[PDB]
């Protein structure tokens, strides 16, 4: 991406933590920036934004201080350090951009790094392959997948191929049990012929519990 | 302190008709609003800034209208792409930056019916002992699908969950997957796994089983 956002997944209420955010294809130098987090549920919320020189720093209300932002020009990197941690506030954190001469208003957004709080501790996934079962002839369309299961926390990232494989895939929204962790399936919908021709593997990552798995699924004999 | 009020919450609309998205501000902004477009599992994306003007690369379907305490954003002919969370920005108030409360836009499209599938579960989650059967419902609309597991004629319940997708931004279709979880033993109990679907977009309901 152009800015790619690399910090902590989990930590214990209390505790610091230290963000970051990289720049890639644009100057970064003339822009001011800022960070914005967005809990699950749909509300946005703007906590912090720094100036091109770091000379303008504003905060929000709720955090009062207590986070701490700064920026390197040289390295592309801006950082926001979070001293004391709630559970409210676990989000997911956008790294923001604001726009050249013309307003004071955001225009482009990081993919986003969800940091979560909680005294429980991580777990790593289990992954089981989810084979396409031998049907529909030739012309017909099967489908096939891989079942992630008992991880916690949030998030976890799936794809097909190394990215090769981007169409026809659904990544079904993770479903909590009752045992406390979480659990999802993420399955792909490709022709007939290409079963036992084309390899087909799934790289699932678990940032928090430095869990990355590549696994490949063939059809069960 | 600006308050960046917006309603409704949720609205829903045809392929092809226009919507308008109302923003409303507490200090009565001078023309200081920027329209975001959140896609799924997507960071949000400016849309109009000034509250009147569009960004580069949006198409011209997207519109900027209303003033000071009042706000609309007019969507014109959307595409199946077009689903997305909509939020306001206030700049009036540099100290604090506000959003709005966010209008989800879901679309309304023809039927479709779900493909299904049957997933038995993995020979190395038998080490585990416990088995996961998963059921599949690909790309159908509406949402409403009632998915029952059915083992030697018998109605499965508390036992599975099920997980509904987040609209596609290409065809607008939803997916459905329903897992069932048992332990290992009850998995070896029992010789025939069926998956029965009941959805609009069928005319009776399909299943679809594995004797393992």
């Amino acid at each position: 991406v152009q800015l790619v956002e690399s910090g902590g997944g989990l930590v214990q209420p209390g505790r610091s933590l230290k963000l970051s955010c990289v720049a890639s294809r644009f100057t970064f130098s003339n822009y001011g920036m800022n960070w914005i987090r967005q809990t699950p549920g749909k509300g946005l919320e703007w906590v912090a934004y720094i100036g091109s020189t770091s000379s303008h720093i504003y905060y929000a209300e709720t955090v009062k201080g207590r986070f701490t932002i700064s920026r390197d020009n040289a390295k592309n990197t801006l950082y926001l350090q979070m001293t004391g941690l709630r559970s409210e506030d676990t989000a997911l954190y956008y790294c923001v951009g604001h726009v050249r001469k013309l307003g004071a208003f955001f225009d482009y957004w990081g993919q986003g790094a969800m940091v979560t709080v909680s005294s429980a501790s991580t777990k790593g996934p289990s992954v089981f392959p989810l084979a396409p079962s031998s049907k529909s002839t030739s012309g017909g369309t099967a489908a096939l997948g891989c079942l992630v299961k008992d991880y916690f926390p949030e998030p976890v990232t799936v794809s097909w191929n190394s990215g090769a494989l981007t169409s026809g895939v659904h990544t079904f929204p993770a479903v909590l049990q009752s045992s406390g962790l979480y659990s999802l399936s993420s399955v792909v919908t490709v022709p007939s012929s290409s079963l036992g021709t084309q390899t087909y593997i799934c790289n699932v990552n678990h940032k928090p519990s430095n869990t990355k798995v590549d696994k490949k699924v063939e059809p069960k004999s | 302190d600006i308050q960046m009020t917006q309603s409704p919450a949720s609205l829903s609309a045809s392929l092809g008709e226009t919507v308008t998205i109302e923003c409303r501000a507490s200090e009565d902004i001078h023309s200081r609003l920027a329209w975001y477009q959140q896609k799924p599992g997507k960071s949000p994306q400016l849309l109009i800034y000034n509250a009147n003007s569009l960004h580069t690369g949006v198409p011209s379907r997207f519109s900027g209208s209303g003033s000071g305490t009042q706000f609309s954003l007019k969507i014109n002919s959307l595409q199946s792409e077009d689903v997305a969370s909509y939020f306001c920005l206030q700049y009036y108030n540099y100290p604090p930056y506000t959003f709005g409360a966010g209008a989800k836009l879901e679309l309304r499209r023809t039927v479709a019916a779900p493909s299904v599938f049957i997933f038995p579960p993995s020979d190395e989650q038998l080490k585990s002992g416990t088995a996961s059967v998963v059921c599949l419902l690909n790309n159908f609309y509406p949402r409403e699908a009632k998915v029952q597991w059915k083992v030697d004629n018998a109605l499965q319940s508390g036992n599975s969950q099920e997980s509904v997708t987040e609209q596609d931004s290409k065809d607008s279709t939803y997916s459905l997957s329903s897992t069932l979880t048992l332990s290992k033993a009850d998995y070896e109990k029992h010789k025939v796994y069926a998956c029965e679907v009941t959805h609009q977009g069928l005319s009776s309901p399909v299943t679809k089983s594995f004797n393992r």
